[PDB]
């Protein structure tokens, strides 16, 4: 009689590098790293993401007409923008502190778009008709649906002044436009004043703004320019404007509440009726894994994105079935 | 194998073992079979099982982390934010991968001991009352049986019982 | 006869962790993670910190009358403010380059306060006393006491020009401040020149400040605001003020000498009669620790701060007295 | 215990033996006492003593590090600060923890490592002039004293002194 | 007979340390810390680099007379500025986002330095001879190469304006500068206009600059200041300079083409006939091994700084010749 | 030595054996020599091979990596980017430090499992007709030539042939 002492075996395949060694076949073991999603833009902790379509933050937040209208309120998980960014800035200048307002947004969870300043009743003694075929809708000459072009009216542009107070319990965010013509004659036609000026102010915002006349190269066909400009008017604080000309007043602001855990992605990917805690632009993971090499954009609890093509950990011992 | 176990004095695993890592072949009048030692076996999985759940646990989840955007005149913050973004990840890349090849060279060596020090177990307990034959196995110098075979493999061999019969049988 | 090999047990209830195992208690163990301080505010190696009390940067820099007078000299260690930062700004506006001032702070080992444009010469043809309810001590308006509100002296505000050389052989902080009158009444009534302006210059600095008048939100009770402006004034080097009007003119400078590991902190905690290596809003720690997880805001020579609960590493064996 | 001495083998501890890790147990006609082995429980105090400065040594002293401040319009900088803070605090957070956990397990091994050695290292020595009668302990086939002990124990065993009184006794 | 099992020893005098022990000696081991260069710049992967001599960044581009003419056409691996940073600025101001366009210029593989507004035929009705002693070559008063200094000609400064169109298929970098003079008789001697201003305008690039008059602490023997400004012209775009004063106008302009791996360094070292896969202020590096403590400045392809004095990895066994 | 074999019972290396890091001495009627074991030597080269390529394939490229420069109002930025480029630095430092000690222990301790493992494979193959005579050696029982020499050293020695002469030389 003999009586031996020996271990496991079995038909696995699997392999694993250690130090001393690698492709070294083992009995059993485990995958520590996610490469699977479904390919899908889901809805994150039962919220589903704001998508902009055709438009850019840009685009959306100073309403550009090409931009089909979202709901006046809405509440999101994150924002996706698209690839096809072709709807933004219609009207050539700059957006100042651009990329801080989209920093901004990346902590916001939901809006009201709101009549800041009504069309028929806030800018009497002025033309409230203004539009451009850089802004074009349906081949038709138009403007961004949140701002409003005050020109002359019966040869005069009265010197204005408007405030709005918060009232809504959440910081409302105020746009507003300075436009620059390309020369002195259309000053003149459009605000009268040759030497015209915009005020805002708040509580704790201040600018003076001055138009700069000069014949610039076409974009769009556009010679002239229009720089947009944007503040956070806190809970129970005034926005007042002033104006003897070039000021394109806010119509519609949008009272913002925040929230945790948000951001801005850039997806080719389609909404489905899918929900997860982790989102990338490629698709959504459902994993306990710990690292993932699917995306280094994540929103919500993911595994930490890593370079790696393979990461497999030996829990059983050698595998020798010989 | 670090302790010359695996892959060395005993040259194979037994595919017919199905039932636990480590065990025991038993040959004898009654017939052949396997088993697991379950102390042992029971014992390695509960070790490797709280290393594979520190290696996760140690892993936090990673929360909302998404690009930023800059403009024509912020070169140096966009370059900046790059080398950070890249530099983290330079790190937990090397982290990761080193820590798995550290783990499964210990966790290798790990089952190795575990093979060493069963067999040694074993042995120590049969000394002179059976003779070391080669690649892991002891052949009786004595009859033994199903209660002699479940005696040893849960560490209740008697010596005494088997002491005289042996020694007239070793010569 | 018997001749046994074994090895130490004892008493011990220390517990650790392995990889394999864990609660493992052992013989002989070393905490690493130090957890222990002083809940105090202590000299850092012989120098005591500054303690600005109910005054925050702003407030001590440009004189807040509700603050505590401090010496005209001191030196320090570290900076610490309270969380009860009550006074500071006292008249609206913007601090420009507010938070650029704090980071060069946190390299300045001592000042010497001393009056580059005394009160009585400085100013031929102009009022000195202008006060405000914004800034108030005991009750009664007052102003900050390192600036001085030039306004009109019998209906006249003459155009000024003044330098100060800096022959103290350091920096010199300089401050001044712009006033924005609400109303075009107002910047008449002040400074009787409707088109003024303020310039500062140096080596190094060259800014042209115009006023710019509108109609604000009040803030503690002002309409008006007023922009508050530094330079450093390298040794040697001259500072020219012209204005013919809207200038808040510097009274009072500070000579800055640079030293190493120095910082600004926040903390609830009391100055004491102790000396330490190492100092937390929480308290000092004294350790040849390399971790801690007290916090992540230290002065001088600390441990590495990380989140860890515990980080216990075994010396002896797996204690077993059986 | 990786190399099935502590916790193995030798079931416990032996908190009578407070002057040492590892040493020696005797009992014979002139009484019974414990001494530690000073070579191998020095070396292994010298490596363990190594082995936490190596630790101390390089975790290195951390000057100044504070807070920054950014206003309105700096939540980009504010956040990319965060992001490099928060980023270094969760590594070193990591590295930390594994480094005690890994060390740990590599010191209980190393104890296990030495008991073995000195184990072997006297067996090896006192070789058939004694039996090994379990539990890490030898049963002599002649008379032991004091000065056989302390020979013995630091490694100066004689073997043709007894050899002959052994043979005569094992049968 | 006699038969022994045992190991390799040799005259072997290499030390490693371990976590246990140190000053270990061993029969093999591998260095991987790079210690050794060879004290030179040398071309990378076949291309030279760009050696600035006694010129900065600002020097070159402006065009500093003080500073060796370069070739009309360059291509570079790298950047190299001396310590002796003698000729930079010329005449005293800012450099407006001279960071920017240095991290611009680190991306930069090539330049073409071109005649963007010819001296004789651009600017009729103005004189172009203004040179300055502040700008001095060979002792004789002179001017930047790249720039012009426009001035009254025949007692009138005639509002100009001129444009050029970027067909050059590359980004076309522009500068030019601002004079603001120390007082109003300069102003009307030099340009005439009280109230000049200068507009510069592209597609995505518009700023109005309008003189500063002051008296300014003398600096290299001037109270005056000249601000130096910068932009992109995209291919394709136009830009458009008009002036009635003040305009520092553009001559020479560059066509630069984008390339990867490259950077700006300070360095002592020669220009030698070498190439390098890997360049350091202190010299090349010509290794395989992983890390190296020559310093933290690389270009290339090249091993990982660390602050380590030794890495030895240890590959034979403990060495015991007794 | 964690398995007690280099540094411990065999005492010293054999400078005379410049042919491979283990391997044999052999004293017989003929003469005396050295041999590599070449199995268990290229093998122990393979395995260091593949860990010195493992940390250098681990440790990737630096790219261009050179300073940035901040006008007197950007401090906080010079400042962040110190604290990155610092913070980095003192990482890679230590990572890189730790990883060589770690190695370097992992690399002797292999080493000396190597020397225990073949130490057990000839003994466990020469088994009763040799006796252990300490510091690794083996005396015969029986003549030992060249062929017996060269069947022991690559694991193909034989009992029957010496079991007899060996047992009447033992008594
Ligand atoms: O090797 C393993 C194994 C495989 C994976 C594992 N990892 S887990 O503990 F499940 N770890 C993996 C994971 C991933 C995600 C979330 N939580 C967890 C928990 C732990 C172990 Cl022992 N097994 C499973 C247990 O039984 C072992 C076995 C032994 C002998 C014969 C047949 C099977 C084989
Ligand atoms: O286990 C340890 C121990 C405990 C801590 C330690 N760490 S230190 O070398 F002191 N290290 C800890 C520390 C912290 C801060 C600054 N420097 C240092 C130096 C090193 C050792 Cl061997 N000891 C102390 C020495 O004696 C050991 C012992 C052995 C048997 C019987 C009774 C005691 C028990
Ligand atoms: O110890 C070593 C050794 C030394 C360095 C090494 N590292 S390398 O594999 F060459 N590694 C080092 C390096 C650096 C840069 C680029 N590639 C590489 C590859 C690997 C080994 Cl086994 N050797 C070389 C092989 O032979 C060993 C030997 C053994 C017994 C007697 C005489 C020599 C001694
Ligand atoms: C890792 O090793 C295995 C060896 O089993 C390789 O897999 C096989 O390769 C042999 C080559 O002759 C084929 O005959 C088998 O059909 C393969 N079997 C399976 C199931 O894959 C494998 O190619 C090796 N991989 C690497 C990366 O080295
Ligand atoms: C770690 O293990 C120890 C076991 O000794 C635990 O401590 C004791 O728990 C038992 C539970 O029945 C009590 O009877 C003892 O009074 C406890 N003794 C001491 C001194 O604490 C401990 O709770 C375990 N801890 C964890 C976190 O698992
Ligand atoms: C590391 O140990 C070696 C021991 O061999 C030291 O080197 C020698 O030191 C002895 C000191 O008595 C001298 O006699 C030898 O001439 C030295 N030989 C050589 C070749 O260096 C060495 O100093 C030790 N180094 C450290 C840092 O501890
Ligand atoms: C391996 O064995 C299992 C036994 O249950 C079998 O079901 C499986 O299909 C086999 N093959 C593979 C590749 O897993
Ligand atoms: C996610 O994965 C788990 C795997 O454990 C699966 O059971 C579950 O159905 C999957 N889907 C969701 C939404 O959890
Ligand atoms: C453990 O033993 C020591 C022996 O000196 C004793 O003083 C101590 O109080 C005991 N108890 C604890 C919890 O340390
Ligand atoms: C700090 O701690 C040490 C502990 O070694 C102690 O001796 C010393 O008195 C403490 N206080 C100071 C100020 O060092
Ligand atoms: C060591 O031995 C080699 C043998 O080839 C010899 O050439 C060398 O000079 C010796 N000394 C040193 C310090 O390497
Ligand atoms: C670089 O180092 C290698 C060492 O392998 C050497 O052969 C080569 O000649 C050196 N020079 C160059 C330019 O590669």
């Amino acid at each position: 009689d003999t009586i031996c002492i020996g271990y496991h075996a079995n038909n696995s395949t699997d392999t694993v590098d250690t130090v001393l060694e690698k492709n070294v076949t083992v009995t059993h073991s485990v995958n520590l790293l996610e490469d699977s999603h479904n390919g899908k833009l889901c809805r994150l902790k039962g919220i589903a993401p704001l998508q902009l379509g055709k438009c850019n933050i840009a685009g959306w937040l100073l309403g550009n007409p090409e931009c089909d209208p979202l709901l006046p309120v809405r509440s999101w998980s994150y924002i996706v923008e698209t690839p096809n960014s072709e709807n933004g800035i219609c009207y050539p200048g700059d957006f100042i502190d651009y990329e801080e307002l989209r920093e901004q947004l990346s902590s916001v969870s939901s809006f009201e778009r709101f009549e800041i300043f009504p069309k028929e009743s806030s800018w009497p003694n002025h033309n409230t008709n203004g539009v451009t075929a850089a802004c074009s809708h349906e081949g038709k000459s138009s403007f961004y649906r949140n701002l409003l072009w005050l020109t002359e009216k019966e040869g005069s542009y009265p010197k204005l002044k408007n405030s709005y107070v918060n009232k809504k319990g959440k910081e409302v965010l105020v746009l507003w436009g300075i436009h620059h013509p390309p020369n002195s004659k259309e000053q003149q036609n459009l605000y009268q004043n040759e030497n015209a000026y915009v005020s805002v102010v708040t509580s704790n915002y201040n600018r003076r703004f001055t138009p700069e006349i000069a014949e610039r190269p076409k974009v769009r066909d556009q010679a002239g320019r229009m720089n947009y400009y944007w503040t956070l008017l806190k809970p129970g604080d005034t926005i007042i404007f002033e104006a003897n000309g070039n000021l394109i007043a806010p119509m519609y602001a949008f009272a913002l509440s925040r929230g945790f855990g948000s951001g801005i992605i850039t997806s080719n990917a389609s909404m489905h009726e899918c929900n997860t805690k982790c989102q990338t632009p490629l698709g959504a993971i459902n994993s306990s894994l710990p690292y993932q090499n699917i995306h280094p954009v994540t929103i919500g609890e993911c595994p930490k994105y890593v370079r790696s093509a393979k990461l497999r950990m030996v829990t059983g011992l050698r595998n020798i079935p010989s | 194998g670090l302790f010359g176990a695996i892959a060395g004095f005993i040259e194979g695993g037994w595919t017919g073992m199905i039932d636990g890592w480590y065990g025991y072949h038993h040959q004898n009048e009654q017939g052949s079979g396997y088993a697991a030692d379950q102390k042992s076996t029971q014992n390695a999985i509960n070790g490797i099982t709280n290393k594979v759940n520190t290696v996760i646990e140690k892993m936090n989840i990673q929360f909302t982390a998404v690009g930023k955007e800059f403009n024509k005149l912020e070169k140096r913050m966009e370059n900046l934010n790059k080398k950070v973004d890249d530099g983290f990840l330079d790190i937990w890349t090397y982290n990761a991968e080193l820590l798995v090849l550290l783990e499964n060279e210990r966790t290798l060596d790990f089952h190795d001991s575990n093979v060493k020090n069963l067999y040694e177990k074993v042995k120590s307990q049969l000394k002179n009352n059976a003779k070391e034959i080669g690649n892991g196995c002891f052949e009786f110098y004595h009859k033994c049986d199903n209660e002699c075979m479940e005696s040893v493999r849960n560490g209740t061999y008697d010596y005494p019982k088997y002491s005289e019969e042996s020694k007239l049988n070793r010569e």
